C-alpha cells in the first residue's frame, strides 16, 4: 500500500466483498427493404455460409439465438443474422448455391465472458424483427481495481 | 483474468520437491533451504525452534515475493553439527512439544 | 410445436416459429422472452 | 521444545467457544497454532451448482456464491476423500456430497428458501458430514434467498473438501482473539498518548491474570514473551475443540511432512 | 439484497439472523444496538453486517414474471 495502492483481505474478498455483476446488451435488426434481398436471422453453416466469422455458431438455435444460461464467450457468435451473397452491380441477391447464403452475425465483445440472461425479439414500427439480448457475467476484484 | 490458482499456495506441482538444500559459499557449515508451497505459518516455528540449539550459529527466513508460496531458510552451525541434522533436531523437538499441546488440552477440555 | 418464446407481461408460453408474427396471440405484446435453455448449467460456487 | 511446554488452561467454554491461558509456550508457536487453525484445517461446503430452474430474483451465479458459503457439518471431514487426491473421476460420494434444493411459491405470500431445506442425496456411508448446520433457535437455518409465488428455484450441490487457503468458504475458526502480555511488561509497544497512557488506554480484561508492574521496578529485559490468551470461535461445522485439537494435529503433520521430506532426501542421498 | 452469508470480516454466519433481528425490532420494540446484542453480535465488524444492510428483494419481489 505504497503510493494510493491499497492492502485488501483477500478472505474478505472471498466471501463477496465489493462483488458486482455486469451487464452487457447487444442487438440488431431484421433487414431494410427487399429489393431481390432480404436480410433474418438463422443458424450459419460451415460450408454453407459466405464470408463467416472465426468464431463459432454452435451454440445459436434454429433462428441463430441463444437461449439464457448459455455460457457464451469470447467470440462466440451470439446473433446469427444472415444477409445474402452480393457479389453483382446492384449490390441485392444472386443465384449461386452454397455461397448464397452469406452471413452478418453479431458476437460478443472479444474481452467479453459470461452467460447468456436475457433475449428479447420484437418489432420496430416498420414491422422490422429486432433482437436484443442481455448478458452477464461477476466482476470480483483485482489488483487493478480502482476504490 | 490472469490471477494464479490457489491450488498453487500448499500443493506441489510437476518438479517440484518439498524441499531442496544448497550449500552457502558466503560461510563454512551453511546452508540455504527452499522450502516449495509452503509459506512461514510453518516457516516461522523452524527459525523459532532452531535458536534455541545452542549449536546454531545462523538461522533466519525470508519470503520473497507473496505472490509466490515459497520460503527460503538459512542455517549456520557450529564445526561437525551438519546443519542438515540440526533442522532435523528442531522438527523433532517441535513435534514433541505439540504433542503435549494436544494432550493437555484435551485433558483440560474433558475436565 | 416447439417453445421458441414466452410471452411477456404473462406467464403464456408462445412456442410461435418464423413468420407467425411477435404478437402475442394473448396479449398483442411484442417482446418475446427466449426462455433459459433446457441444458443444466454448472457455476463453480467457489 | 519438548513437551515440557503448553500448560493449556480454559477460562470459559460452550458450544463455539474455548477461551484459553496458553502458558509456557514459543510466541511463535502461539502464533502458528492461530494461523493454522485460520486456514489450514479441512471442511465440507458446496463447492459446485447445477441450476435446473431459476425463475427468482437472484443470478444463477449470485445464488451458487451465497450457497458456497453454507457451513455443513464436517465432523467426519477426515473420513472424505480430498478431492485433489481422488482418482475416482469427476466426484464420487468416496470424496463429495450431493445435496439438491427445490422451491416454489406455493403461498402468494413470499416464501423463504432456507438452508434446511436442502436434502442430502449422495450416500455418507455413515460419516457424520453434509448436515447443513443449524444453530437458529427458529430452525430455520441460514435464508438462502426469497421466493414470489409465480417464481421456483431447482439446484443441484456438490460439496467437497478444503482448506481455506484455497477459498475464505473452507474456514471454520470465524474469529480468534489472541493476546499476551496483558501489562506492558516486555514493551512490546510504545502507547500513543496525548496527555497521560495509563488512562488514556482501556485496561485489558486479561489484565485481572496478571499482578501489575511497579514503578519501582527495573526492565525485565531477560523476560521473553508467554501466557497467551486465546478465544477461538467456530462457524459450527466443526466443535469448537475439535477446531483446536484438529489445528494442534494439522501443525504436526506439516513439521513431520517436511521431516520426512528431509529423511526421503537422506535416503536418496549416499 | 438479502444478506451476506457470513460476516465479510470473520467468517461468522450472520445469514440466519436478518429475520429474527427484525423481529427484536419490531415484536419486541428493541434498539438496533441492544437487538444485535441479543443476536450475539459482538464485534463491531460483524454488527455493521446487518445495523447497514439493506433489504432490497423485498422491492424486487414487487414485480410479476
Ligand atoms: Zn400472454
Ligand atoms: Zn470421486
Ligand atoms: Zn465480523
Amino acid at each position: 500500500n505504497q503510493e494510493d495502492s491499497m492492502i485488501m483481505n483477500q478472505s474478505s474478498i472471498d466471501r463477496g466483498l465489493f462483488r458486482s455483476l455486469f451487464f452487457r446488451s447487444y442487438m440488431d435488426q431484421e433487414k431494410k427493404y427487399g429489393m431481390s434481398i432480404t436480410e433474418t436471422f438463422e443458424k450459419p453453416q460451415r460450408t454453407n455460409t459466405l464470408r463467416m466469422k472465426h468464431g463459432t455458431y454452435d451454440k445459436l438455435d434454429d433462428d441463430g439465438l441463444i437461449a439464457p444460461g448459455v455460457r457464451v464467450s469470447g467470440e462466440d457468435v451470439i446473433i446469427g443474422k444472415t444477409t445474402p451473397i452480393s457479389p453483382d452491380e446492384e449490390e441485392l441477391g444472386q443465384r449461386t448455391a452454397y455461397h448464397s447464403k452469406r452471413d452478418a452475425s453479431t458476437p460478443l465483445r472479444s474481452t467479453e465472458n459470461g452467460i447468456v440472461d436475457q433475449v428479447l425479439v420484437t418489432t420496430n414500427q416498420d414491422g422490422l424483427k429486432f433482437v436484443k439480448v442481455r448478458v452477464r457475467t461477476t466482476k470480483i476484484p483485482q489488483i487493478g481495481d480502482k476504490f | 483474468m490472469n490471477a494464479p490458482d490457489r491450488f498453487e499456495l500448499f500443493l506441489l506441482g510437476e518438479g517440484e520437491s518439498k524441499l531442496k538444500i544448497d550449500p552457502d559459499t558466503k560461510a563454512p557449515n551453511a546452508v540455504v533451504i527452499t522450502f516449495e508451497k509452503e509459506d512461514h505459518t510453518l516457516g516461522n516455528l523452524i527459525r523459532a525452534e532452531l535458536l534455541n540449539d545452542r549449536k546454531v550459529l545462523f538461522a533466519a527466513y525470508k519470503v520473497e515475493h507473496p505472490f509466490f508460496a515459497r520460503f527460503k531458510l538459512r542455517i549456520q552451525t557450529t564445526e561437525g553439527y551438519d546443519p542438515k541434522d540440526a533442522l532435523k533436531n528442531a522438527c523433532n523437538s517441535i513435534i514433541n512439544k505439540l504433542g503435549a499441546l494436544k494432550t493437555n488440552f484435551e485433558t483440560e477440555w474433558n475436565l | 410445436a416447439t417453445l421458441k418464446y414466452i410471452c411477456a407481461e404473462c406467464s403464456s408460453k408462445l412456442s410461435l416459429s418464423r413468420t407467425d408474427a411477435v404478437r402475442c396471440k394473448d396479449c398483442g405484446h411484442r417482446i418475446l422472452l427466449k426462455a433459459r435453455t433446457k441444458r443444466l448449467v454448472q457455476f463453480e460456487a467457489r | 521444545m519438548s513437551e515440557e511446554g503448553p500448560q493449556v488452561k480454559i477460562r470459559e467454554a460452550s458450544k463455539d467457544n474455548v477461551d484459553f491461558i496458553l502458558s509456557n509456550v514459543d510466541l511463535a508457536m502461539a502464533n502458528s497454532l492461530r494461523r493454522v487453525m485460520i486456514a489450514e484445517i479441512p471442511t465440507l461446503a458446496i463447492d459446485s451448482v447445477e441450476v435446473e430452474t431459476n425463475t427468482t430474483v437472484l443470478a444463477d451465479e449470485f445464488i451458487a456464491h451465497r450457497l458456497g458459503l453454507i457451513p455443513l457439518q464436517s465432523m467426519d471431514i477426515e473420513q472424505l476423500e480430498y478431492s485433489r487426491d481422488c482418482f475416482c473421476e469427476d466426484h464420487c460420494d468416496k470424496c463429495s456430497v450431493v445435496l439438491t434444493l427445490q422451491a416454489f411459491g406455493e403461498s402468494e405470500s413470499t416464501t423463504n428458501v432456507y438452508s434446511k431445506d436442502l436434502v442430502i442425496v449422495s450416500n455418507l456411508m455413515g460419516r457424520n458430514i453434509g448436515h447443513p448446520i443449524i444453530q437458529d433457535k427458529e430452525g430455520n437455518g441460514v435464508l438462502i434467498c426469497k421466493l414470489r409465488k409465480g417464481q421456483e428455484l431447482k439446484l443441484t450441490c456438490v460439496a467437497k473438501k478444503g482448506i481455506a487457503k484455497e477459498h475464505a468458504k473452507w474456514g471454520p475458526a470465524a474469529a480468534i482473539e489472541f493476546e499476551y502480555d496483558p501489562w506492558n511488561k516486555l514493551k512490546h509497544t510504545d502507547y500513543w498518548y496525548e496527555q497521560d497512557s495509563a488512562k488514556e488506554w482501556p485496561q485489558s480484561k486479561n489484565c485481572e491474570y496478571e499482578d501489575p508492574p511497579n514503578e519501582g521496578d527495573p526492565f525485565d529485559y531477560k523476560a521473553q514473551a508467554d501466557t497467551f490468551y486465546m478465544n477461538v470461535e467456530s462457524v459450527g461445522s466443526i466443535p469448537v475443540d475439535q477446531v483446536v485439537v484438529r489445528g494442534i494435529d494439522t501443525l504436526q503433520k506439516k513439521v513431520a511432512s517436511i521431516l520426512l521430506a528431509l529423511t526421503q532426501m537422506d535416503q536418496d542421498k549416499v | 439484497m438479502i444478506v451476506p452469508v457470513r460476516c465479510f470480516s470473520c467468517g461468522k454466519v450472520v445469514g440466519d439472523k436478518w429475520e429474527s433481528y427484525l423481529n427484536l425490532l419490531q415484536e419486541d420494540e428493541l434498539d438496533e444496538g441492544t437487538a444485535l446484542s441479543r443476536l450475539g453480535l459482538k464485534r463491531y465488524c460483524c454488527r455493521r453486517m446487518i445495523l447497514t444492510h439493506v433489504d432490497l428483494i423485498e422491492k424486487f419481489l414487487r414485480y410479476n414474471p
